[PDB]
């Protein structure tokens, strides 16, 4: 089901088995590097990101200490990390915003498996872009990542309202209960959560 | 969306930025600072690396990566982790490694810890194509986008910049690094003793002590180079007045 798809929940909890196989998984954990809800670093490294895909690609926002741990988390869970993309932050002039100003956010990208079909090659490791709230990630990597992979199923973990996309499913916390649309999923969960509960 | 205008006209996203407080006297205390360059052609993987004294308090390290050869002897990330950088390295020191864009952001990353750093910064030259949009990048195996960027990592061991450097793509088969890496260390006043390992004729610079295989000349001497630093000089920063 191609429009927008989200589930409130908490994915330490959730038994993301319902949820099928993925062309792309993105993720932006809240790394223990607290302003809010923080995992530490035994949950990162415990989360079931390996059933999630069997052929397909991971991108993983870090920061800090987490440019370590995450490629530690990609290469547990089973991926190469085989690009890294930058973002450039920017104002609306196109000018630039611990021992150096940081003007730049990475995210790293693992691959899984044999994909085949994709569009290596359109877009460049770098995005430059205007920042717009705090902690929010810029819109670009949602056409970069649809560019490499069109029409196919995405999942985004650790998302908030704002980050909901067609062909996504997006998990938080933070969002407006439970909204699905695809049947073999909407089945699943009804299997597994008859009452609507984690 | 200046990724949807790179996949319309070729133009990569960094074409794009502009513009890319007088910090003038730190810059002319560095250069009253800075010793005398110091230069020595070694074949560096025959070449036993302890013969380099004192230890030094920084590491600029350059190895020549295949993956600098697109259109054109490479180091490999297996050469590079068996050099003994550790143990050149002072007890408090930082080193900047170059990487490139592809496994070396991940050996790098090994190697700073092989050697006894932690990364503090990850410092990015990002190659704008604004003199041939019309080239397209022939892609490693395993990427997935085009790259145009190379990465610098900054490691620490012991107790006004940014982290981006953006210049023009060098023509292809020039290996150069971008001057400015040269600028963003001096800067941090990390100390005076600086080795550059796989440097050239072109990197030679006063404040320096070069090291690399294609050195056309050598004037390197132990104990000259230690008497740059004997008391009442051993400490200091590289951004403070010479001492009377
Ligand atoms: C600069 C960047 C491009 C790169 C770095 N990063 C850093 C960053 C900043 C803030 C957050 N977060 C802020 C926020 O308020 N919420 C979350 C955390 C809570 N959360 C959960 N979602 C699910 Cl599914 N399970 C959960 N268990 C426990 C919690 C939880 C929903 C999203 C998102 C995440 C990452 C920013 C962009």
């Amino acid at each position: 089901l191609f429009p927008p798809q989200w589930i409130c929940c908490d994915i330490r909890y959730l038994d993301v088995s319902i949820l099928g196989k993925f062309a792309v998984v993105m993720a932006d954990p809240p790394w223990d590097i607290l302003p809010y809800g923080t995992l530490t670093d035994d949950e990162m490294r415990r989360l079931n990101i390996p059933v999630l895909q069997d052929d397909g690609f991971l991108f993983l926002w870090v920061t800090g200490r987490a440019m370590e741990l995450g490629r530690e988390c990609l290469n547990l869970w089973g991926y190469e990390r085989v690009d890294e993309i930058i973002w450039v932050k920017t104002n609306q002039l196109q000018r630039i915003i611990h021992w150096l100003n940081h003007g730049k956010e990475h995210c790293l990208v693992g691959v899984k498996g044999n994909p085949q079909g994709f569009n290596q090659g359109l877009d460049c490791d770098v995005i430059v872009a205007e920042v717009r709230s705090t902690s929010h990630k810029p819109d670009e990597i949602y056409g970069m990542i649809e560019r490499l992979s069109p029409g196919t199923r995405k999942i985004e973990l650790f998302g908030r309202p704002h980050n909901v996309q067609p062909n996504w499913i997006t998990l938080g916390n933070q969002l407006d209960g439970i909204h699905l649309l695809d049947p073999d999923v909407v089945a699943r969960f009804k299997q597994r959560y008859p009452d609507g509960i984690i | 969306d200046y990724c949807q205008h790179f996949v319309d006209t070729g133009h990569r996203p960094q074409n794009f930025i502009r513009d890319v407080e007088l910090i003038r006297l730190k810059d002319e205390l560095i250069a009253k600072s800075n010793t005398p360059p110091m230069y020595l052609q070694a074949d560096i993987e025959a070449f036993d690396i302890r013969e380099l004294t004192p230890k030094f308090d920084v590491i600029l390290l350059e190895p020549p990566l295949e993956e600098y050869y697109r259109e054109t002897k490479c180091w490999t990330w297996d050469d590079i982790m068996k050099l003994e950088i550790d143990e050149i390295a002072a007890p408090r020191s930082f080193i900047f490694l170059w990487c490139g864009s592809g496994e070396g952001l991940d050996l790098g990353r090994v190697c700073l810890r092989k050697w006894g750093y932690r990364r503090c910064e990850d410092i990015c030259w990002i190659k704008t194509n604004k003199n041939n949009p019309g080239k397209t990048k022939t892609l490693d195996p395993k990427a997935v986008f085009q790259r145009t960027k190379e990465h610098c990592l900054m490691g620490i061991k012991g107790t006004v910049d940014i982290d981006l450097i953006i210049t023009e793509e060098p023509e292809i088969g020039n290996i150069e690094k971008p001057v400015e890496i040269f600028h963003i260390i001096e800067h941090f006043c990390l100390g005076r003793r600086r080795l550059h390992l796989f440097g050239r004729d072109s990197t030679i610079r006063p404040g320096w002590l070069t090291v690399g295989p294609t050195l056309t000349n050598s004037n390197y001497n132990a104990e000259t180079y230690a008497s740059y630093f004997s008391a009442p000089n051993s400490y200091l920063t590289g951004c403070t007045e010479e001492i009377e």
